[PDB]
């Protein structure tokens, strides 16, 4: 399935998946309509969510919460192929996303944050090795993009340790997560 | 019989957003199709929109902290 | 020229027009690139403006300021035809936009606000008469749209007099202004 | 010789927005063309970007109140 914006697949997709049990047809309809409307007007889903939370008086920092929600698997980007390499790709992608999502819970404590950063580095190189291993075109381009976002995330870490703005780190981590999902989706659709 | 959120949430929000994109991007057909998709879903299964809102709020609250 | 988003034509277009004297070529380049980028990603201009003001520590309520800035003519939507009916169309459109832009300066004082509302009604019916007079297709549709936005603005006034939220009035007035500009642009491009 | 705002304003803002739209809408070519258009304008006429910023701020300030 197509690559969509993070609010859609990280916030709404699980909601659609849960509505499956209630009524499959209605869930599929809502899902498809959401995808189409998001495609027509990018950022629609985020605005819908924000205005809904606003009207229900639910106060949150949406980028941080998005970072936490982005940990979950996106079923449509998961490779169904049984071969070990692809399942390993799913696993490494998942690991990186999971460790990146731990940032908001850890960033205030310097020690635990540094440990988290170490784990992030480890996950990144693991996913890199797996990606380069699977190579048996656009794939290489997505790999280079992934590396670029990794580097950018590191620079963001430096800048944070300079000025102390957490939001930039959250945004960068979200970017890296999205690029990971993009890697998997690209591998899946070729 | 139907969901409460249809008039209290879906309608005003989608109105605001419809006007937001109609006077910028230009295409609002799919947006209106989504708003209507809430209605079709409600007709196929009464209460499912409320359940959608509940699941949304549950999800954002589970992954929000301080 | 094409119909663009309000931040572009109300904030940036005059800036481009003023840069004409400094260097015509550069101004035209910036203008065209802005139009194209806005077309590629709707809402880009507003974000550019907002982030610029944010970085320069200029604190404003952007919708209100936008309402005030939307009073000015959009040269590309002005009919150049010398016939009295079209120039009258330009005049009535301008009058309505000018009176609608007075709302932020008047809304806090009930008396002056009511007078402003009266003047708004007058301008609306004048523009309506002019539009219906010029009819010598899509034009009729735009006329109906204009009437719809007028009615919506009235409802917004009622709701304001109920709860006292000025922002809704500002947004509605902006919508009506945009629809006025749309009327003129539609008349110009057929 | 050139404008100050090229590095202090244009570059970071357009970076943020580029990442904002690249991972949503998908098309960022025209955005980058605009960022570059600032550079071409600067090359055609040194200082014109600063003048653009000045005119922008002047305009928003003239029509802002309390």
């Amino acid at each position: 399935t197509s690559m969509v914006s993070m609010p859609l697949y990280a916030v709404m997709y699980p909601v659609f998946n849960e509505l499956e049990r209630v009524n499959l047809s209605a869930a599929q309809t809502l899902r498809a309509a959401f995808i189409k409307a998001e495609k027509e007007n990018p950022g629609l889903t985020q605005d819908i969510i924000m205005k809904i939370l606003e009207k229900k008086s639910v106060e949150v920092n949406f980028t941080e919460s998005l970072l936490r929600m982005a940990a979950d698997d996106v079923e449509e980007y998961m490779i169904e192929r049984p071969e070990p390499e692809f399942q390993d790709l799913n696993e490494k992608a998942r690991a990186l996303k999971q460790i990146l999502s731990k940032i908001p819970d850890e960033i205030n404590d310097r020690v635990r944050f540094l440990q988290t950063i170490k784990d992030i580095a480890s996950a990144i190189k693991e996913l890199l090795d797996t990606v380069n291993n699977v190579f048996k075109r656009a794939l290489e381009h997505q790999k280079k993009e992934f590396v670029k976002y990794s580097k950018s995330f590191s620079d963001t870490l430096k800048t944070y340790f300079k000025d102390g703005k957490a939001i930039n780190v959250f945004v960068s981590a979200n970017r890296l997560i999205h690029q990971t999902n993009l890697i998997l989706q690209t591998f899946k659709t070729v | 019989e139907f969901s409460q959120c249809l008039s209290t949430l879906v309608r005003p929000v989608f109105g605001e957003l419809k006007e937001k994109h109609k006077q910028s991007g230009g295409s609002v057909g799919a947006l209106e199709e989504l708003e209507n998709a809430f209605s079709l879903a409600e007709e196929s299964c009464p209460g499912i929109s409320d359940k959608l809102m509940v699941h949304l709020v549950e999800r954002v609250q589970r992954f929000s902290h301080n």
